[PDB]
């Protein structure tokens, strides 16, 4: 299978900025701030949690849908076919339901709190859905419960919430939409760790709420976290940030690097492959369902695989 | 009279600072061995990077300033050549005196300060019956700082590690009242001191 | 947390110790333990935060690639800081090792005795089941393809049950309960095996030698290194049945086969061609120490006996540089230094090509680079 | 206490030099045998974090590592390649393999020696199980 | 990573791959207590078609 000279996904997950708040024991909400010290430019910030603060709220909303059904572009529909074709079967041989619980599991376990769950108490995921005819879904106390796939499954609203996801992600326009506030629990004064801007120096990337500035995680650091499936790899031993080529951050070098036959592009000339594989009557082997739950992940995260 | 012994650090490879602590941290013992406080230190190279090679031992005393300069851990550091002693020389002509002053307002600016600062006036105000909302004493947005160096140094009866934020603001040398803040520095609330910078 | 640790046992496998601790203080199942584990290790700040395992198949250090350094880390840090006693965690974990076995094989090393990669059951691990209900742990040595029988008991373990049509202890829980139907696992040339599996853990037996236990997976590898493959226990046991007598006969024929159908006549014959495959698969066992090597110190000793007979038909046989830099452990930069200053005879005056002689090269083994243990002395007063 | 260095950068080749380089290979690293080296391991072993990680946190260079564990500065950039080892600093282009920065740390080097290069007596399980 | 004709890249080894690279984009998103968004404009329909 060939990679066209115009082929591209729009992205399905689509998460918002994570902006905070400070909740005193009045019960009233004041955006957090942060110090931004500099030495006579370098400019090092400083976000603590402040002193009579009584805990600490994350809130964010984050969309699926529908936008893997069909390529963004494909200036060859012959292409076109064999991955509609191809997410239509994987949909149906393999259901939604793998990555969608992968996903829900990093929206409703703190991982888009990448590094402020390190000192805290407890933090709880309250969820709002939107298609939603229940009250919210709340887990609590996550280091407590709620701390492997199970205990997700044993939430009386968690198979609810994946149909939703997976509804979503089968439609041809279905979405899910979700708002998760985080009330997270740190100790007295502790360290908020919102996302540096790229440019020591550590300057934060903020936005203003009530007219001043406030430090946030960014939309694009938070679609990173969600995206921290991808277990399915050489070797795997801990989840990737799902990618073409799997890159690891802290430990610079790339796992499934093309040289391994299990990166993206790789995979994807084997696409043809695929389809005949799941068109079988018999199931598939473990780990070609891997290589395809890889696949239909990094088109959720969508993307260009082109080749100009 | 201004006697004064400079010590410079040979170690091409040596940080400054963490040296200068610790001759700090001896002369600090030293101080409360004997309660002598009248040995002041200069950094003759107070550079914008760093504190420079050198760290010197001013005093008005003559026999404390080459007692103190011949404690043990400094003839261990000079035996392994690392440091280089002088001897116990005047200096009537270096009148660019400066004043080394260990600016503690800059530990009042660290998160961890400012939740000190606001602890105790909630605890102060409490007691004077007065409502205190800690929501309001919101921090500041923009403290730059002026240039400063830092020293860690620790405390033998409690273990914490505090910070000599030293800082170097330019005097002149108005009288000698010769006593010095046990770290060997000038502070506002003692007598107030300049010290030769040689 | 803080955990109290099980009557510690040396030969029990890393699964097994991390089974039968979770099952013991709080947790039900052992992936709990794992995810409990790992949370701590979230607490602590640490490396194994990410890489730290959850699936039980894959606790060891050689699982992990790029990072078994953080896993022993991790270990390191569960023995000292989750127990009232410390465990000796550590050591019953099968991790990587440098060190290779003769033919560009690799190995693995639990505690003080290193396996080879060749033979490490990397999936359908047996057990004794009968063990397994007496002792309640696994024992490591289930996991290497030469322990057939349980050197306890004489069984051949059990690899699969009728209830379980595959049964390994990592999922069971050290019960006698398999996969589909809940109910006791229990079931089940013998002798020529049993003795080799005994001999397998530290052990004796009548026809084998009294190697350290590092030393005998090493013969065990060198044999399937003859038998092409298909390791069976009962050549085995006869070949060190006659020990000093078999060996030399297989080299003998061997080494006469190879002089007869040589392709190129006699001064121009090398010794990767004639004791081709004998010398080199097994210069490195575990280690060229004579004294456990038994294989390769016999070698030496029948070639030293007749390293002049037949015109020194065996001394002048070619080798090239590289093979000399296997014959002594040397670098070709060090035999490269070693020419230059003399002290070989590169027949032909002037790297990899085929200069140098056996018997030259032997007697240079012999004066500079006799090691402490690669050691003459040790074969010599053999049988 | 005579570091002339601060401690985020504090080497092993100054604290603790000349004793552990001076007892690697006494006639051969054998930890059943080479007695004193066995003891040292131990010694650090049993106090590699004790305050944050002075022990830990020791710089080590990459001909040190060599030394520790045997194996060639080739080999050692096989593993930095693989990503085994920890190179606190990045180089960021093509990988310029330098031999003499002080760049990994000795308890991410003694975690590395006892797993993939624990060789046959040159084994953890030698020292650990005694006195 | 690959050039044309899907054969991968001797240079783009794997540390090369997980380079970060960076990129600049404009961000516009809803204030974070704003209730909706307003957007308005005005389509004027005429017959200019005619002649
Ligand atoms: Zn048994």
């Amino acid at each position: 299978l060939k990679l066209p000279t115009n082929l591209a996904y729009e992205r399905s997950i689509d998460p918002s900025d994570v902006c905070f708040f400070v909740v005193w024991p009045d019960d009233r909400k004041t955006p957090l701030t942060y110090n931004s010290r500099t030495l006579l430019p370098h400019q090092v910030d400083f976000c603590h949690v402040p002193y009579g603060a009584s805990h600490i709220e994350c809130s964010f909303s984050v969309s699926f849908s529908s936008e893997l059904r069909q390529p963004y572009k494909c200036n060859s529909s012959k292409v076109k076919q064999t991955l509609v074709q191809l997410v239509e079967l994987y949909e149906t041989k393999i259901g939604w339901t793998e990555l969608a619980t992968r996903y829900l599991m990093n929206i409703c376990n703190g991982k888009w709190l990448w590094k402020n769950t390190r000192k805290a108490y407890c933090w709880n995921i309250v969820l709002t859905p939107w298609p939603w005819n229940g009250e919210k879904v709340g887990f609590e106390d996550i280091r407590t419960n709620y701390t492997s796939r199970q205990d997700f499954k044993n939430n009386k609203n968690w198979s609810a919430i994946v149909e939703m996801i997976k509804t979503a992600f089968s439609s041809t326009d279905g979405l899910a939409i979700f708002e998760v506030r985080a009330t997270l629990h740190l100790p007295t004064n502790a360290m908020v760790r919102p996302s540096q801007v790229f440019t020591n120096s550590r300057v934060f990337q903020s936005t203003t709420i009530d007219g001043e500035r406030s430090p946030i995680l960014g939309a694009f650091k938070t679609g990173a976290a969600i995206a921290t499936i991808d277990d399915w790899y050489p070797e795997a031993t801990e989840p990737l940030r799902v990618g073409r080529f799997g890159v690891h951050r802290e430990d610079v070098t790339c796992y499934r690097h093309p040289s391994t036959g299990k990166d993206f592009f790789s995979i994807l000339q084997q696409a043809e492959h695929y389809i005949e594989v799941l068109s079988a009557n018999k199931t598939p082997a473990q780990e070609t369902i891997n290589d395809m739950h890889f696949l239909m992940a990094n088109l959720i995260k969508g993307g260009m695989f082109q080749h100009k | 009279k201004w006697y004064y012994k400079t010590i410079t650090f040979l170690p091409e490879l040596c940080n400054n600072e963490s040296l200068a602590a610790k001759c700090l941290r001896v002369l600090h013992g030293f101080n409360y061995q004997y309660e002598t406080r009248n040995i002041g230190v200069s950094f003759p190279l107070w550079c914008d990077a760093t504190v420079g090679k050198k760290i010197s031992f001013v005093s008005k005393n003559k026999i404390e300033l080459d007692l103190l300069l011949k404690q043990h851990y400094f003839v261990q550091m000079e035996q392994l050549q690392y440091f280089h002693i002088s001897n116990t020389v005047l200096v009537p002509e270096d009148c660019t005196y400066v004043s080394f002053r260990r600016c503690q307002s800059i530990d009042k600016l660290t998160a961890a300060g400012l939740a000190r600062k606001i602890r105790r006036l909630e605890k102060r105000a409490l007691s004077r019956g007065e409502q205190f909302d800690p929501s309001s004493f919101a921090q500041k947005e923009h403290t730059a700082i002026a240039h400063y160096h830092s020293l860690g140094e620790s405390s033998k009866q409690t273990n914490r590690n505090f910070r000599l934020n030293i800082r170097m603001l330019s005097e002149q040398p108005r009288e000698g009242n010769s006593i010095f803040s046990s770290y060997g520095l000038s502070n506002s609330e003692n007598s107030f001191q300049p010290v030769p910078l040689i | 947390m803080f955990l109290q640790r099980p009557k510690p046992y040396s030969d029990e496998s890393l699964e097994s110790f991390f089974i039968r601790v979770a099952n013991k203080n709080g947790y039900g199942d052992v992936h709990r333990f794992l995810e409990a584990t790992k949370r701590f290790l979230q607490d602590i700040d640490h490396n194994g935060y990410q890489t730290f395992p959850t699936d039980i198949t894959r606790i060891n250090p050689y699982s992990a690639k790029n990072s078994s350094s953080a896993r022993t880390a991790s270990f390191l840090k569960l023995a000292q800081l989750t127990f009232n006693e410390p465990p000796e965690l550590l050591g019953l974990a099968i991790n990587r090792t440098n060190m290779k076995y003769s033919p560009s094989t690799s190995a693995v090393v639990r505690g003080a005795e290193v396996f080879p990669r060749s033979l490490l059951r990397t999936h359908s691990i047996p057990c004794c089941p009968l063990c397994l209900r007496e002792n309640g742990y696994a024992s490591y040595l289930w996991h290497f393809q030469g322990y057939e029988y349980c050197h306890s008991h004489n069984v051949p373990l059990i690899t699969t049950c009728s209830c379980g049509k595959e049964f390994d202890y990592r999922v069971s829980g050290l019960k006698g309960i398999c996969c589909k139907c809940k109910e006791p696992i229990t079931l089940t040339g013998h002798e020529a095996a049993c003795t080799v599996s005994n001999w397998l853990a530290g052990h004796e037996s009548k026809p084998l030698p009294n190697l350290p236990k590092s030393y005998r997976w090493g013969l065990v590898h060198w044999w399937m290194g003859i038998k092409d493959s298909e390791f069976d226990h009962f050549s085995f046991v006869q070949f060190f049945s006659n020990w000093p007598r078999s060996f030399h006969s297989i080299i003998e024929d061997e080494v006469e086969f190879n002089l007869e159908h040589a392709v190129v006549s006699t001064s121009e014959l090398r010794l990767k061609d004639l004791l081709g495959r004998l010398f080199f698969g097994s210069i490195r066992l575990p280690e060229r120490n004579l004294q456990h090597n038994i294989i390769l110190g016999e070698l030496l000793c029948y070639l030293e006996n007749r390293l002049w007979q037949d015109k020194g038909l065996i001394a002048n046989l070619k080798m090239n540089a590289l093979e000399a830099t296997v014959m002594l452990n040397c670098s070709l930069d060090q035999i490269a230094s070693m020419v230059e200053q003399r002290i070989l005879k590169p027949n032909r005056k002037s790297v990899t090509d085929y200069l140098f002689h056996f018997g030259d090269i032997f007697c240079l083994w012999l004066a500079e680079f006799q090691s402490d243990e690669f050691n003459r002395s040790f074969y010599v007063s053999r049988w | 206490e005579h570091a002339v260095v601060s401690t985020s950068e504090l080497r092993l080749k100054d604290l603790l030099g000349r004793l552990f380089f001076g007892s690697i290979r006494l006639p051969e690293r054998n930890l059943q045998h080479n007695i004193i080296l066995g003891e040292l391991l131990c010694y650090l072993e049993n106090r590699l974090w004790q305050d944050k990680g002075l022990i830990a946190n020791l710089k080590m260079n990459a001909l040190e590592a060599t030394v520790m564990l045997n194996c060639s500065l080739d080999q050692i950039a096989s593993m930095v390649e693989q990503r085994i080892l920890k190179p606190n600093r990045k180089s960021k282009p093509n990988s310029p393999l330098d031999v003499t920065d002080y760049l990994f740390h000795f308890g991410d080097i003694f975690c590395l020696w006892l797993a993939e290069f624990q060789s046959d007596e040159f084994n953890r399980s030698f020292y650990v199980s005694r006195w | 990573a690959y050039d044309v004709s899907g054969q991968p890249i001797k240079s783009a080894t794997a540390e090369a791959l997980a380079q970060g690279n960076p990129h600049q984009v404009d961000f516009c998103h809803v204030p974070y207590g704003a209730s909706h968004i307003e957007c308005s404009f005005s389509v004027s329909f005429s017959s200019e078609l005619r002649q």
